RNA sequence: AUCUCUCUCUAUGCUCUCUCUC
RNA sequence: UUAAUUGCGAUAACGAACGAGACCUUAACCUACUAAAUAGGGUUGCUGGCACUUGCCGGUUGACUCUUCUUAGAGGGACUAUCGGUUUCAAGCCGAUGGAAGUUUGAGGCAAUAACAGGUCUGUGAUGCCCUUAGACGUUCUGGGCCGCACGCGCGCUACACUGACGGAGCCAGCGAGUACAACCUUGGCCGAGAGGUCUGGGUAAUCUUGUGAAACUCCGUCGUGCUGGGGAUAGAGCAUUGUAAUUAUUGCUCUUCAACGAGGAAUUCCUAGUAAGCGCAAGUCAUCAGCUUGCGUUGAUUACGUCCCUGCCCUUUGUACACACC
């Protein structure tokens, strides 16, 4: 994720540019797995970052 | 010569003799005469390149630039002015053409034609400015080999650039003439003579 | 261009002194003596190290060196 | 939400860098220092720095 | 042995098919043949007055025989190119969206091109037959 | 493709529709030198009449060049729509017109006579001798009359 | 070039008979030896190369590479 | 079923895949023969490792190339790349190791690629210029 | 008349643009000769450079 | 005893000023 | 010596600390490992076509099998390695071999001390102070205006044509970006000759748009030394689109109108390899508009590898009647 940006809040001066980045991490897993048990694994253990998302379907 | 059987298509001349001798797309890289003693490793001949277009480094060592096939070099000069900057393909298409039109006039393999060209335009005394104050003052400097094989390069393609500009003329034509007129026999070509004047210039100073 | 930093001749002084028994001639070998021995927080600058220590061994087997 | 992952993550951001600022006006006596936010699927969790605990408590 | 669509040569096998369907009679052409600029991305309409839009024709099937699902939009992208903006830098600029259209149309009413369900067309098999065909013909042409 | 050699027949520079049409123009590209006359509907106008438009501009009969005059002047019968022609829609008639040689000139100047009676921006402009469609005068301009 | 630009049968004879002897046949030759200039050039050497009198060394287009049989 | 080598090809950011299998004679850029790829020119590049090893070297052989990226040139020249990898895979799989030494020496007389990919990729235009290395234009007064 | 001699040795460069060698040149008929020649451009050792100039010679470049 | 040997015009410019606590 | 207060070394200095370097970020190399209908293959089914005796080219979410390409993750890789000579043989350097690569491997990103009376209160709820504070310099609504034009500079674009332009027809990219508590990127099928409509669905993301079938290029033509089909400014007239609102063409598309402009004075910028230039694209702005920037990627040269002459800079010495410090 690129913002380029002029460094200078006033323009006057000579032409500074940063791209301000942030590289996202997506990461998959699928599972061919039962039921309420399963449900119950993917819950547990959470990292300060990192957001779990576990879908549907039966 | 020998047909190789393959269930893909594969023409006569490639399946010919051209697997046994690898010299160019149909032309001689044999011959090899340069008129004046060695020279070589300055104007290349020697590896039997196909077609006038590789892709390799040739400017990230002092005279590694030498290693440059001739017909390639003529090429990359020929590629400039605005219009014609990269477009190596048509240049490449160009030389080719140039090639038929010094085959068709005064016959001969054109390779050796071009080296002939290169070898009588280019300059021994050259004029440099020194200075004596930043002044109109220009010591008489002899040229070094590749450099004075590169300067030839330059003229002869100027000469061309020089025709075409609003011409009936297809620039390959007339640079293929100017080469003629280079090698010998007129020496009314454009780079040559001016080349010449060059030396002229170079003998009345000091 | 390739004049090395101080602090990776130090390093590598320093592991000649404490070190001349192991390291060799061997570039790899010398390298793995090195990221075992010295604690070292990036890859290039082991690298380093080791190509100045084995240096330095070449120069001790011809003749004693200052220093 | 439902917005795409990328956006969510930079609103997510921003959210962050705004509860830093709300912190850095309000919380000048409470002696604020720094702010994470955890978020399990039910419950966001928000953990506070402090050097005056008993002020920030209440 | 035998001949492919791939195979051979581009252009003179467009003309080949091109040539084909003038010799047939069966194409339905518009009541707007060569008054259109075939591009909106285009300057001047095209020469020599009659076909030309035989040549496009071809030139849709062959490109249809060489992928799968191929619709009208992708088609006026793939042909035009850049308009002469004149004193501004020409962007690319896609053909004239009917015209393709057209074309389909007639190539299906002819039966060489037919629909796909999943968006698009692709080639029926009297088409593909008839492009193996055109193969042959420019290969017999050739040698 | 032709290997007619042709003999003393074509007679070069034309008279037709008051202005000199010059010779050895590829027919369409002879027309364009009429005003009124522009490249891609001159190419139209010969479609329509039916002459093959790889010929020389002194090569074409008499026939033909009346056809084409007429094709010109009178457009709308021979299935010539209106993102085809000059003054599309009009002002005065409510037809659309493909206006030629000394005409279109003409009309520029009557549209100019209103509104210079009618003091509209335009026309002030014109009156002036300004530069009108969107333009910036502080580099636009510099070389008068 | 002052017109120029026909397939005129007394030229058409000059070509004929100057098109030989000359090695390299081209538009723009013809243009230089003062005979026709411009785009019916390439219609007459089209036309001159039906069987025999000029035989081709060109496999390209705008540029023509055509040689006099010997 | 016959054992076959996969192999691959770069240049800028193009990527040929090969596949070189057992068979009558096959040499294909993506559904085409190597008599076409696209500049008529450039069909010599194409070639050219052929020519060097000999083409009694494909009497066996099956070649299939999935070209993808890059232009024109470049994707020939990967293409070709691709093919002499493809040649040296086979030959380092099935043939023998003098044979490998052989087709080397035959390409590394050009080395225009060939067994060794490329290097010289794209630099990173930067700000204040249009170019890489190319700034601006410095107006002063 | 045409001359031409090999190089062996460069005496570094001189000028006040720079550039323009000085090089030690010895003649391939009769090495008995090793003179101090200016060139322009692109040299090494061991290569033909052929004279226009028969025997005048300059060092230093002003 | 080893130097070697370089070169010329170019005039002027008016808008301040600053310390601590031991 | 080195790009370097980078080293080696001589040593009233010794031991340091920033800075540089290292370090990060990517770009290259990994037929090595982990893996994969959201990435491609492989064989075989299921079929389609032509050869027909096996076959070639495909289509299809059929299985199953992997992972070289595409993605990443851990890691590895080069350290100047190996010689060859040169140099108080130390520090290093140039050439050759091997290597994906030997310019610090390319480019970045962070950037010291000290400042400038540089820039901005027109980023702010970052504010001191002075002012105006109710017919208000606050505030919003209506309409202009910043876009005016005798002129003078600064960026940029298009051209001055045959390597062209104009037609066809070949055909190939990488960064992106895109839906909710709103009106996005838009495919596919019919309208229109363009722009753009329109019913539908896909896609709030490796899946759908999009393989962004992008240009420039490539081949067959047509034109052909002509201010001419080069150039498309300026003008008309008309059809849509965005918007409550297009006149002072918003833009777009069709038309006609065809000027200056024959490669550019003195001057001066930019550049030493995937670089220069040509060529596009996406993004930023954005309701609508790119000639702009910011990032990609195609096409790909020429000439250096050096000197201090001009323009600066660095230290050392030197001379200063100069510290507002040569302005
Ligand atoms: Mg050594
Ligand atoms: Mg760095
Ligand atoms: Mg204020
Ligand atoms: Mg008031
Ligand atoms: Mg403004
Ligand atoms: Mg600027
Ligand atoms: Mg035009
Ligand atoms: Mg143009
Ligand atoms: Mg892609
Ligand atoms: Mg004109
Ligand atoms: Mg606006
Ligand atoms: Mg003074």
């Amino acid at each position: 994720l690129k913002i380029s940006t002029r460094k200078t809040p006033n323009g006057e001066g000579s032409k500074t540019w940063d791209t301000y980045e942030m590289r996202i991490h997506k990461r998959y897993i699928d599972l061919e797995a039962p039921a309420h048990i399963v449900k119950r694994i993917t819950q547990i253990t959470i990292e300060p970052g990192v957001d779990v998302e576990v879908i549907i379907a039966a | 010569f020998v047909p190789v059987e393959l269930a893909t298509t594969i023409p006569v001349e490639i399946q010919q003799a051209q697997q046994e001798i690898k010299l160019f797309n149909k032309w001689s890289f044999e011959d090899v005469e340069v008129k004046d003693a060695s020279l070589v490793d300055y104007i290349q001949i020697s590896k039997p390149i196909y077609v006038a277009h590789t892709a390799g480094r040739y400017a990230n060592k002092r005279f590694r630039k030498a290693q440059c096939p001739i017909v390639e070099r003529l090429t990359n000069s020929l590629m400039m002015n605005g219009r014609n900057n990269g477009k190596k393909l048509k240049a490449v298409r160009i030389v080719k053409h140039t090639l038929e039109i010094i085959n068709v006039l005064t016959d001969q393999n054109p390779l050796q034609v071009v080296v002939d060209a290169i070898i009588n335009s280019g300059p021994r005394e050259d004029t440099t400015r020194v200075g004596g104050g930043g002044a109109a003052r220009r010591q008489a400097v002899d040229v070094s080999p590749l450099r004075r094989v590169n300067q030839s390069i330059a003229l002869l393609t100027i000469g061309a650039r020089e025709a075409a500009f609003r011409n009936i003329k297809t620039i390959a034509e007339t640079l293929a003439e100017e080469l003629i007129n280079a090698a010998k026999g007129s020496s009314t070509s454009y780079a040559i003579k001016k080349k010449d004047e060059l030396e002229r210039v170079a003998k009345s100073n000091r | 261009g390739r004049v090395r930093t101080k602090t990776v001749k130090r390093a590598s002084k320093a592991l000649i002194e404490k070190y001349y028994p192991k390291l060799t001639m061997d570039f790899q070998t010398n390298k793995r003596l090195c990221d075992e021995i010295a604690t070292i927080q990036s890859k290039r600058l082991r690298n380093k190290i080791a190509g100045y220590t084995t240096h330095l061994m070449k120069r001790i087997q011809k003749g004693p060196v200052r220093g | 939400a439902i917005i795409s992952k990328k956006r969510k993550l930079v609103a997510d951001g921003v959210f962050y860098a705004e509860l830093n600022e709300f912190f850095t006006r309000e919380l000048a006596e409470e002696g604020y220092s720094g702010v994470e936010v955890r978020v399990t699927p039910t419950k966001t969790e928000i953990i506070i720095r402090a050097t005056k605990v008993q002020d920030v408590v209440g | 042995p035998g001949v492919s669509v791939r195979d051979v040569p581009a252009q003179d096998f467009i003309n080949n098919y091109a040539s084909f369907l003038q010799r047939q009679g069966k194409l339905e052409v518009p009541g707007y043949v060569d008054i259109v600029k075939t591009s909106a991305g285009n300057e001047l309409p095209p020469q020599d007055s009659e076909g030309w839009f035989y040549k496009r024709a071809a030139s849709v099937a062959r490109h249809i025989y060489l992928r799968k699902q191929v619709g009208v939009g992708k088609l006026n992208k793939l042909y035009g190119g850049a308009k002469n903006r004149g004193v501004r830098p020409h962007k690319h600029v896609d053909a004239s969206g009917s015209i393709n259209r057209k074309v389909l149309q007639s190539l299906e009413k002819l039966g060489v091109v037919e629909i796909s369900p999943k968006g698009g067309r692709r080639i029926s098999d009297n088409g593909l037959r008839d492009l193996d065909r055109i193969a042959a013909a420019t290969l017999e042409d050739e040698e | 493709s032709l290997v007619v050699q042709e003999q003393g027949s074509f007679q070069h520079i034309l008279r037709l529709l008051n202005t000199n049409v010059d010779g050895n123009i590829n027919v369409v590209y002879a027309l364009t030198t009429i005003r009124g006359v522009g490249r891609r509907y001159a190419n139209l106008v010969c479609k329509k009449a039916d002459v093959d438009l790889h010929k020389r501009a002194g090569e074409l009969t008499q026939e033909e060049l009346e056809r084409i005059v007429q094709i010109m002047q009178n457009p709308t019968h021979y299935k010539i729509p209106a993102w085809f022609l000059n003054r599309q829609k009009d002002v005065n008639d409510g037809k659309d017109y493909h206006s030629l040689a000394n005409n279109l000139e003409s009309k520029l100047r009557d549209d100019l006579e209103r509104l210079k009676k009618i003091r509209s921006h335009r026309g002030i402009r014109h009156f002036w001798g300004l530069r009108v469609r969107g333009q910036h005068t502080k580099t636009t301009g510099r070389r008068r009359a | 070039a002052k017109h120029a630009v026909v397939l005129d049968q007394d030229k058409f004879d000059r070509i004929m008979k100057e098109a030989p002897t000359y090695r390299y046949v081209s538009v723009s030759v013809l243009v230089d030896r003062f005979k026709l200039g411009g785009s019916l050039a390439r219609v007459a050497l089209r036309h001159l190369e039906n069987e025999g009198i000029i035989k081709p060394v060109s496999k390209h287009s705008k540029q023509a590479i055509y040689t006099r049989a010997t | 079923t016959v054992p076959s080598v996969q192999t691959f090809g770069k240049k800028k950011s193009a990527t040929a895949v090969a596949h070189v299998k057992a068979g009558k004679g096959l040499i294909k850029v993506n559904g085409s023969p190597i008599t076409l790829v696209q500049p008529e020119i450039l069909r010599f590049k194409v070639y050219e490792p052929l020519l060097l090893v000999g083409l009694d070297k494909f009497a066996n052989i099956d070649i299939r190339v999935k070209v993808t990226g890059g232009g024109h040139v470049s994707q020939v020249y990967a293409i070709r790349q691709a093919i002499a990898k493809g040649l040296v895979a086979y030959h380092q799989k099935f043939v023998d190791e003098q044979s490998k030494n052989e087709l080397k020496k035959a390409f590394t007389s050009y080395d225009r690629t060939l067994l060794i990919a490329d290097s010289r990729r794209p630099e990173p235009k930067k700000f204040g210029g249009r170019g890489a290395r190319s700034r601006f234009q410095k107006s002063y007064r | 008349p045409v001359t031409l001699a090999k190089v062996i040795k460069v005496l570094g460069r001189t000028g006040s643009r720079g550039g323009v060698t000085q090089v030690r040149v010895e003649f391939l008929e009769d090495t008995t000769r090793t003179i101090v020649r200016n060139v322009k451009g692109p040299v090494r050792e061991g290569d033909i450079l052929v004279l226009m100039e028969s025997e005048r010679e300059a060092r230093r470049l002003r």
